[PDB]
């Protein structure tokens, strides 16, 4: 069509496996934590759709056309997030595919993506927060903020 | 789940309001969407001079809706000869799962919102970005934006392909301002920028000594 109305790039819609946009963390990893380790790793994939995320040379994330940030309550260190619920002695850690740890409210570094997929991949794990462990149920809502250039 | 229909918004100062379409792309679950404005410092604002309504709404699975931006009389206090920058924010509230041991993710979308006064109103596809000037300096370029508009620069290389695909730290030039950018020297610089529609055109520059301007 030579002649037509304005067509603009839409912002990305976020798609996950789970309809609630939830990652199951599993039972509090008490044994693992007491041996001085973190809990087991939990993969989560965010797909960013409808924004033509991929282009011939790269993608919006790796090119710094969008900036992403995890928003939440800082835990014990800048590298940790706070958790709600009855459990005690625990924080969450989020890492990217090169092992860069997310800090609450700080922009993730632009890195090139793997399996040239349309997806952002993150890893979470439960870590100690220095307080005494009381096993129990935990939860968190994390903001995932996409700032558009 | 909740998405916005654009990656930047231009508010035409000759009108009193505009709308942005939003959508719940989750076809299974209702999501709430909160909408608010922030000022150029990304500090929140609520009484003016631009407001977003409704500030919260419920979207049924698959539903389409909108958010409206309007101006208050205090809008007249902004400069009339240059753009002002705000941010529009759209943050979903996912439905609560009462599931044990879960992490729930909530998208927030933050876009630039350019208030463009009536006196500097533009036509469809108008290009002012070709008025940029590059100046070579130690370690890079001082880029001058003499225009009344914000200009977002996302590429700078020695060919078109380098402008579009080369590594470059995105930088936004305020109206009538200049900024220094770390860069290799390029014989014939190409510069990529984002336009009002979210497209990424490229401009070809020619240098006379340290000063570079767009090929007429
Ligand atoms: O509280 C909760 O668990 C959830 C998450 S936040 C929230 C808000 C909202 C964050 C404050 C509102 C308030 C709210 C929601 C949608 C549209 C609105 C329009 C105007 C005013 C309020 C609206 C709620 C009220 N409802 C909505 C209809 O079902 C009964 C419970 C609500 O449950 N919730
Ligand atoms: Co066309």
């Amino acid at each position: 069509a030579a002649f037509h109305g304005e067509v603009v790039r839409p912002a990305c819609t976020l798609a996950m496996e789970d309809a609630w946009q939830i990652i199951d963390m599993g039972e509090t990893p008490v044994r693992d934590l007491q041996n001085g380790f973190s809990g087991p790793e939990r993969k989560f994939s965010l797909r960013l759709r409808n924004c033509e995320f991929n282009s011939q040379g790269g993608n919006l994330f790796s090119d710094s056309r969008i900036r992403v940030t995890f928003d939440g309550v800082r835990g014990e260190t800048p590298d940790k997030f706070n958790l709600s619920g009855q459990a005690k002695g625990i924080n969450l850690q989020i890492a990217d595919v090169r092992g860069n740890i997310a800090r609450a409210g700080k922009v993730m570094p632009a890195i090139p993506l793997t399996g040239n997929e349309e997806a952002l991949d993150y890893t979470l794990r439960i870590v100690r927060n220095g307080k005494k462990l009381e096993a129990g149920n935990y939860f968190a809502v994390l903001g995932f903020r996409v700032d558009y250039e | 789940a909740v998405s916005l229909d654009r990656t930047r918004a231009v508010f035409d100062g000759s009108e009193k309001s505009m709308t942005l379409d939003i959508s719940n792309d989750n076809k299974q679950l209702p999501y709430l969407a909160q909408a608010w404005i922030e000022n150029e410092n990304q500090e929140k604002i609520i009484t003016g001079p631009v407001i977003a309504t409704p500030p919260v709404q419920r979207l049924e699975p698959g539903a389409k809706s909108m958010v409206r931006l309007s101006t208050t009389p205090d809008i007249s206090k902004l400069p009339q000869d240059r753009e002002s920058l705000f941010y529009f924010n759209l943050r979903e509230i996912p439905p609560r799962s009462e599931k044990a041991n879960v992490l729930q993710i909530a998208l927030q979308t933050k876009i630039k919102l350019f208030y463009r006064p009536a006196a500097i109103k533009t036509r469809p596809n108008e290009v002012w970005q070709d008025q940029l000037i590059l100046n070579k300096v130690s370690g890079g370029y001082r880029i001058e934006n003499p225009t009344p508009y914000y200009v977002t620069v996302i590429g700078l290389g020695g060919s078109e392909k380098q402008a579009e695909e080369g590594e470059f730290e995105t930088v936004m030039l305020s109206p009538r301002s200049e900024q220094t950018v770390k860069s290799a020297n390029y014989n014939t610089p190409y510069l990529s920028y984002i336009n009002d529609y979210g497209g990424r055109p490229v401009l070809s520059f020619i240098c006379n000594g340290s000063r570079c301007s767009v090929k007429k």
